[PDB]
């Protein structure tokens, strides 16, 4: 199996700089030519830079709006491409795939993205409370329970249920923008109402940025 | 640079039925057209290379057509697992580029939502604020209005709202509304009241708590 695992993205301010990293595993590395592609919503899937192979003197190649400020590079004694990023602009966030071109042709393999936000505020991990269920958050024999996690920047969070083991039902809301400046969100499931004191419910909610590692148990209320 | 236009950039049919997504180019690009489905909050998969070679393991519901500058990739029989953004790339000549994207809903029968309200917890109240949480769980079709009425008082200005997208298992929407007070002004008050419309309600469902019980 093909697999392609990013790292490195997170907050920096405007000017700044930021190195991307990604991992391959699956194929022969040092044949493949390696990809940054990045995405936002405002210019969609957008080729950033590649890096072709050592026998062709590991050419690069870069967009156009970022030629001159990034450097692509490649260890492949690490199975490892690297995207060192300067002169950050505010219009350079969004999420940034690594992925395999097939020799000038498909982006036949991707990974699963690293969030970059280049932004003057600061980092601010978190708060995570309860959404506890009652009967008011009863709908016959289904219940609702959750996590709310407040007042944290920048993007992205990510919330499991029962260290990933309960994923059915679950609804993790896009994150809102609060007047503050700050995000926050929540997280959802729905459960038989039965399972409500008798199966244990815990939220994992991880912000790498500030390196917020909580875990939080939601029980019915008194 | 070549632009691949992709248009209409919104799709929604009827589940059973075939959908077409259009990419045109601004230039030739002979048969160097490929697709990629993004699913919410996953990356993209390579469905049909050059036009119209479908890759291993892809439903074969997909198919693809096109040469030159018109391309249309066809989902035969549409699941709600469909329910994803659809890309077109070029690789005719560098850069490579891709199209804006045309994003499939799919439709399915009314569901009126489930609703739930969530006081605000203790440990949230002991750092003076108070959020309140409705909850609208798996409901169709987008379009829903809630409202906030603290003591039948009608709020306005207070409150934010997040709405997933479309779920691929059961063609639903969840819809958060979180509202958000000072504890000393949450404490002023007694009913804490969400009030839900939508087209499979009846009537507008109303669910509330009184603080501290
Ligand atoms: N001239 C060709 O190699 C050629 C020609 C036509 C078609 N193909 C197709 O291309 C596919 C893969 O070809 P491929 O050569 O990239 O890999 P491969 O899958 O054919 O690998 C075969 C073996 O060659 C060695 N190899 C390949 N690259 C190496 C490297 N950098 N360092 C050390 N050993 C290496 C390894 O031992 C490897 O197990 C195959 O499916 C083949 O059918 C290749």
């Amino acid at each position: 199996e093909v697999k392609l695992e990013e790292s490195g993205g997170g907050l920096v301010q405007p000017g700044g700089s930021m190195k991307l990293s990604c991992v391959a595993s699956g194929f022969i590395f040092s044949n493949h030519w390696m990809n940054w592609v990045r995405q936002s919503p405002e210019k969609g899937l957008e080729w950033v830079a590649e890096i072709r192979s050592k026998s062709i003197n590991s050419a690069t190649h870069y967009a156009e709006s970022v030629k001159g400020r990034f450097t692509i590079s490649r260890d492949d004694s690490k199975s490892a491409v690297y995207l060192q990023m300067t002169d950050l602009r505010t219009e350079d966030t969004g999420v940034y795939y690594c992925s395999r071109n097939y020799y000038g042709s498909t982006y036949d393999y991707w990974g699963q993205g690293t969030t970059l936000t280049v932004s003057s505020a600061s980092t601010k991990g978190p708060s995570v409370f309860p959404l506890a269920p009652s009967s008011k958050s009863t709908s016959g024999g289904t219940a609702a329970l959750g996590c709310l996690v407040k007042d944290y920047f920048p993007e992205p969070v990510t919330v499991s249920w029962n260290s990933g083991a309960l994923t059915s039902g679950v609804h993790t809301f896009p994150a809102v923008l609060q007047s503050s400046g700050l995000y926050s969100l929540s997280s959802v499931v729905t459960v038989p109402s039965s399972s409500l004191g008798t199966q244990t419910y815990i939220c994992n909610v991880n912000h790498k940025p500030s390196n917020t590692k909580v875990d939080k148990k939601v029980e019915p209320k008194s | 640079d070549i632009l691949l236009t992709q248009s209409p950039a919104i799709l929604s049919v009827s589940p059973g039925e075939r959908v077409s997504f259009s990419c045109r180019a601004s230039q030739f690009v002979g048969s160097s057209i490929h697709w990629y489905q993004q699913r919410t909050n996953g990356s993209p998969r390579l469905l049909i290379k050059y036009a119209s070679e479908s890759m291993s393991g892809i439903p074969s519901r997909f198919s693809g057509s096109g040469s030159g500058t018109d391309f249309t990739l066809s989902i035969n029989t549409v699941e709600s697992e469909d329910i994803a953004d659809y890309y077109c790339q070029q690789s005719h000549s560098w850069p490579f580029t891709f199209g804006s994207g045309t994003n499939l809903e799919v439709k399915r029968t009314v569901a009126a939502p489930s609703v739930f309200i969530f006081p605000p917890s203790d440990e949230q109240l002991k750092s003076g604020t108070a959020s309140v949480v409705c909850l609208l769980n798996n409901f169709y079709p987008r379009e829903a209005k809630v409202q906030w009425k603290v003591d039948n008082a009608l709020q306005s200005g207070n409150s934010q709202e997040s709405v997933t997208e479309q779920d691929s298992k059961d063609s639903t929407y969840s819809l958060s509304s979180t509202l958000t007070l000072s504890k000393a002004d949450y404490e002023k008050h007694k009913v804490y009241a969400c009030e839900v419309t939508h087209q499979g309600l009846s009537s507008p469902v109303t669910k509330s708590f009184n603080r501290g019980e």
